[PDB]
């Protein structure tokens, strides 16, 4: 009569790495390293992202006409832009505190377009019928959706000063452009003045630009340039425009609303009819373990990211069924 | 091992066990058969659970983190985001490698620990009232019936209830 | 996290 | 006759945690976490701090009349703001480099304040009586005691040119002002220069000033502004300023000092008769241990800052009186 | 226990024993008491009083450590100062915590190991002269007075002067 | 020793034994002499050998890092990234020395267990046919040629083939 | 007869530390730590470092006549400067974005020296022979190699404007000056003009320069400044010049390469006849060890720099001969 | 750090 | 790496 002590085994071919040695087959596992996507763009605790598609922040938030129009309001989790991004600034020139402006972006969970300073009727004596062929919409010459070109009306180019007050509740995002003309000739014939200037003032911000004539290399046909200049309207307070030629006045400005846990990013997923709390710009995580070493890139609650291909945590025994 | 008994002194496992971790194996009159010893398993399976759910614990949510652009006049700011990503990124990578495998270690260990311990509790049970012939397994100098082979697993074994008998057998 | 390996643990 | 093995037992009811098991009563342990304090603001190394109390650094380093006065030469071991801080740039406009003049304040362990500029005698045919009622003290109007607003005497603003060279053998903090008239009426009425210019030159700085004349919203019911900004003038060197109007002279210069281990923080907690070695906002920590979850903001030489509830280290046996 | 001596098969603390981490009980004609074992006890305060000062050592003083601001149009730079004091906070408060685990664990499993060791030197010391009647205690075949048990303490048992004695009485 | 056998119940080293990490000291009428034991020698080296080399690996080759410049008016910068670099250099001098401490006190652990196995190998395969003499020796209870010896180290210890003889020597 | 268990002993006195015991004495260890270095300037993976020597980036690019010429093209594997650099900016100024500009050199594998705007043929009706006393070369009064001081010629300034387009198939560092007068008297005598302007433009720079008149503190004997500008014409691109007055144009510029893993490092060690995977400013290291406390500036392939003075891993057994 | 849990230990 | 301390190991 007898009795024995022994230990579990079975079939297993899990194998986890330890300090003394690699390459050991246990009888039960762990794996804590969620290397597993579904390769789409999906929905963020139930808010949709913002798509721009076609064309990047510059050119979504400028009005670029061969984007898209977007609904009035808009509301997202997070922002999406493609690698294809070739519509962005149409008219050659400088975006001034660009970067600055998406990470502003980044925490904005809705905007709202809305006319600021309304075309017929804003700048009298002042033409508003300005296009040009470097933002070319269906083939013919176009403009901004969201900016305006002023120009000389009958000869003359009026001192206008106009201002708008935010009763929006909201900070009110407001872009604006000055022109800077090739050459002096041009000058006079679009703003009828050489010593001209731009005066933007809030209660916080303050900037006067001075027009600088100078032939330039040629960018989409164009020897001119145009600097875009953007500042956000405190509720309740005025911004006001002063300017006798040279301005390319705000059209549209945006309600922004804020949030958290939004962010930017570039995909080339397309946007499918699910439901995520992590997403990367590969696709989305539905995991709950602690690792991933899908992308460094993530929006939402996912895992932490690591450059390591296998993370297993031994749970049973060595395994050794001889 | 660490403590000598898996792949030690007891060579291989029991496929034929298949209810518990660790456990026992028996040849009487009446029969033969496998029965797991449920305390040492359960308390295993306790602590490990523990292990595992605190490595997943110490790991906290990764919330939103998105790169950041810079122009052609910020090239120093640039390679200090990235700097600090690639640190970050390294340091992580590293912490969770090496607590693997630590962990995977002083789990293996562990296991060895307890069926050392178990076959010490029950060599503790019998004295000369049964002998080691090796391969972690005790030949009685007496007939166990599945009474007495329950008292030895449930650790009531009656060691002078047999001793006698033990005592004349062994001579 | 539990590990449901045998039918009887208590998870 | 019998010898028995054991171990210790007594009646602790520390608890620790491990990997395998938490919550282990142990006979001994030892506490690695400081969560105590005092709540009070102490000496660093038996140097007091120093508080500003109803203003901030804007305010103190430009001389807002509503705080009160400091004495000419101070030194510190770290500097203390209030959340209850209200006053600061009294009259309207930009604070230049603010952050980076605060960043060089935090390792400045002293200063001495002096006349660089003597008030009688140093802008002769000007102006130095110059108040506002942005800049109220005690009901009437004044203006900032470190600086001076020079204007027009008698119908006349002549281009004054004026040195300082530096012989305190360190450091010298100077502050000035540009202001920016809504109109230009107010402008003729107070520099009767259309073309002003301000010049602030040394042997590393270079600065020319042209003042914007536009209409702005009312803030402190001032819509003209006035931006604020600063240098630090090196042992021997000269600094020169030259204008034809709206300057805000320099009139009272800070000789500073530097130090090691100082900082700004900000603080509800009041100044008591103590001393520590370790100063949080929340008050003092008087410790050897290496962690502490008070406060992420130390000062002085303090335990590493960790966001754990419970940081205790068993020494003794696991505790079994059964 | 890995060792399955504390709460294994000694299973309850001496709260009699109040002048040492490890020691003795003894019963003989003069009387009974406690003893606690000075070197490995001496030993154990050491090592572990060099587990805790090294774990604090590690920890370097945290100098002046503040805030810092930043303008309206500095929230890149903000946001990378955030995430650099985010990110050093995480690794810290991980690394404390789970040193603190880790080094508890191997402490526990260390006292094991003392009471262990001490109990298999008395075993060996003794032979067939005492039995082992388990919780960790031996009976003698043999009269043991206070000098004896005094030689068995301090490592002196002299196993041929009761080995006769012993031999009668086992039988 | 957690295991109690290095600097334990075997108090000193072989300086004697060459050859290996561990092995067996002989004596008989033949003579005497070292013999080291290839298998867990050998076995041993791997183990440490693997552990060396995962250290190593872990860490990963530090690539071009050089120094940035800033000007008088970027002095909250300039503080950010030698913020930066001073916090990546005490995380990684605290890992270091800390991964080194851990796996040194687990390397002794490891060859003090490595002979407490040796010491139990031998022991099993011996029964009474030998006594324990202490200090990790064993006197055979009868006469034990170098074959014999050799059977003892390599595990083939034929017990019955000398249990009549040691039964009689025994008495 | 008997049989005993061992193990192994030696001479060994190699000391380890561990949790519970500091200062073991060990059979067998393996030192992790590298603290050896040959105290020389190496090349990199075969190739040579770029050695500035007697002076700095910025003298190095401006063409400080002090300086040893350096052959037209150079390649490197990293830049060295020394401590002892005191050619640099030689008349007093300021280096617009010289910090961006060194940290864009950082990743130049090589450079091309060439001329941009031949001195004799490039602009007519002006003199390119002013020197000054600043820029003294073997005890005369000389000027940048790479730069060209524009004066009045015959009594008039004629307005400028010269273009070049970029052919070399990289990128081209352009650099340039503006010359600041000290007083209305010297502009008028060097560039004839009070209302002077520089215009610099390219596909993606575009700036305006003014002259600013002010009298200076004397910085090396010149009461007047010369502010320095660069920028990098990228492939195919074209810079214009358009100056009447206080132009220091440029003469040679500078044909960029990108590399990896280069990088600038201050060094006292002078270059040998070796080679290596691993430089520091104190030496070169040669060694497979993961850890080094040498130096934290490394360039190459190098063990992880820690402050650690000793790590030191035990293999073998605790060493007891006695 | 010191231990002193009894009192004849050498602290 | 490797420890070469005994000839016969196996590197
Ligand atoms: C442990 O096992 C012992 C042996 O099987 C059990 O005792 C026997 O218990 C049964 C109850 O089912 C009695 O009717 C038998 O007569 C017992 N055998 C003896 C020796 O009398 C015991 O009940 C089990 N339980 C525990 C907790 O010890
Ligand atoms: C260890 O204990 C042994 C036994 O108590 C001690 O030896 C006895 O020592 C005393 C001295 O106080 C002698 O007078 C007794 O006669 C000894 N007993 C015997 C067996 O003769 C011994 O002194 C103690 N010290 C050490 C270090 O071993
Ligand atoms: C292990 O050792 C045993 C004993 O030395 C070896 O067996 C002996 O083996 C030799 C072969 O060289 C035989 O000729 C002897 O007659 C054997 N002795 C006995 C008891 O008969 C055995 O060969 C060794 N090898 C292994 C792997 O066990
Ligand atoms: C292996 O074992 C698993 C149980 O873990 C079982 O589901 C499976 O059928 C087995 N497969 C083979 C091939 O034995
Ligand atoms: C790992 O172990 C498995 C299981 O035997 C074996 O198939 C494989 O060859 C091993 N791999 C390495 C590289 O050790
Ligand atoms: C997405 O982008 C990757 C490059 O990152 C490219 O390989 C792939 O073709 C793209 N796929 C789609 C569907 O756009
Ligand atoms: C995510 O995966 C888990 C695991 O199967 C599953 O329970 C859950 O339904 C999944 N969620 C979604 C929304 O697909
Ligand atoms: C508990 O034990 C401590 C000694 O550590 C003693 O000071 C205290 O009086 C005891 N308290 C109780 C209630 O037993
Ligand atoms: C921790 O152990 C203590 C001591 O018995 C006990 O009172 C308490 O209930 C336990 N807490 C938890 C949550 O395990
Ligand atoms: C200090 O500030 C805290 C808010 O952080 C507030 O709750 C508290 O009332 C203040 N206390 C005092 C004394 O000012
Ligand atoms: C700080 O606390 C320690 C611990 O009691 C005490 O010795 C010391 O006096 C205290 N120091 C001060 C200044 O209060
Ligand atoms: C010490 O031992 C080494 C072998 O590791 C040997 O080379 C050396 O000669 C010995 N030196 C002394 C003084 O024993
Ligand atoms: C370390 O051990 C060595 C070897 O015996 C000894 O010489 C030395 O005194 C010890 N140093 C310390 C400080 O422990
Ligand atoms: C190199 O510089 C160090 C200062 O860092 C100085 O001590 C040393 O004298 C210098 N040596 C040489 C050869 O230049
Ligand atoms: C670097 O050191 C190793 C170790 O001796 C040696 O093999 C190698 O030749 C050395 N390399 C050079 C280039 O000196
Ligand atoms: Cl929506
Ligand atoms: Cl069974
Ligand atoms: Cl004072
Ligand atoms: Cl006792
Ligand atoms: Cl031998
Ligand atoms: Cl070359």
């Amino acid at each position: 009569d007898t009795i024995c002590i022994g230990y579990h085994a079975n079939n297993s071919t899990d194998t986890v790495d330890t300090v003394l040695e690699k390459n050991v087959t246990v009888t039960h596992s762990v794996n804590l390293l969620e290397d597993s996507h579904n390769g789409k763009l999906c929905r963020l605790k139930g808010i949709a992202p913002l798509q721009l598609g076609k064309c990047n922040i510059a050119g979504w938030l400028l009005g670029n006409p061969e984007c898209d129009p977007l609904l009035p309001v808009r509301s997202w989790s997070y922002i999406v832009e493609t690698p294809n991004s070739e519509n962005g600034i149409c008219y050659p020139g400088d975006f001034i505190d660009y970067e600055e402006l998406r990470e502003q972006l980044s925490s904005v969970s809705s905007f709202e377009r809305f006319e600021i300073f309304p075309k017929e009727s804003s700048w009298p004596n002042h033409n508003t019928n300005g296009v040009t062929a470097a933002c070319s919409h269906e083939g013919k010459s176009s403009f901004y959706r969201n900016l305006l070109w002023l120009t000389e009306k009958e000869g003359s180019y009026p001192k206008l000063k106009n201002s708008y007050v935010n009763k929006k509740g909201k900070e009110v995002l407001v872009l604006w452009g000055i022109h800077h003309p090739p050459n002096s000739k041009e000058q006079q014939n679009l703003y009828q003045n050489e010593n001209a200037y731009v005066s933007v003032v809030t209660s916080n911000y303050n900037r006067r630009f001075t027009p600088e004539i100078a032939e330039r290399p040629k960018v989409r046909d164009q020897a001119g340039r145009m600097n875009y200049y953007w500042t956000l309207l405190k509720p309740g307070d005025t911004i006001i425009f002063e300017a006798n030629g040279n301005l390319i006045a705000p059209m549209y400005a945006f309600a922004l609303s804020r949030g958290f846990g939004s962010g930017i990013i570039t995909s080339n997923a397309s946007m499918h009819e699910c439901n995520t709390k992590c997403q990367t710009p590969l696709g989305a995580i539905n995991s709950s373990l602690p690792y991933q070493n899908i992308h460094p890139v993530t929006i939402g609650e996912c895992p932490k990211y690591v450059r390591s291909a296998k993370l297993r945590m031994v749970t049973g025994l060595r395994n050794i069924p001889s | 091992g660490l403590f000598g008994a898996i792949a030690g002194f007891i060579e291989g496992g029991w496929t034929g066990m298949i209810d518990g971790w660790y456990g026992y194996h028996h040849q009487n009159e009446q029969g033969s058969g496998y029965a797991a010893d449920q305390k040492s398993t359960q308390n295993a399976i306790n602590g490990i659970t523990n292990k595992v759910n605190t490595v997943i614990e110490k790991m906290n949510i990764q919330f939103t983190a998105v790169g950041k652009e810079f122009n052609k006049l910020e090239k120093r700011m640039e390679n200090l985001n990235k700097k600090v990503d690639d640190g970050f990124l390294d340091i992580w990578t590293y912490n969770a490698e090496l607590l693997v495998l630590l962990e995977n270690e002083r789990t293996l260990d562990f296991h060895d620990s307890n069926v050392k311990n178990l076959y010490e509790k029950v060599k503790s049970q019998l004295k000369n009232n049964a002998k080691e012939i090796g391969n972690g397994c005790f030949e009685f100098y007496h007939k166990c019936d599945n009474e007495c082979m329950e008292s030895v697993r449930n650790g009531t074994y009656d060691y002078p209830k047999y001793s006698e008998e033990s005592k004349l057998n062994r001579e | 996290x539990a590990l449901e390996y045998f039918e009887w643990l208590s998870x």
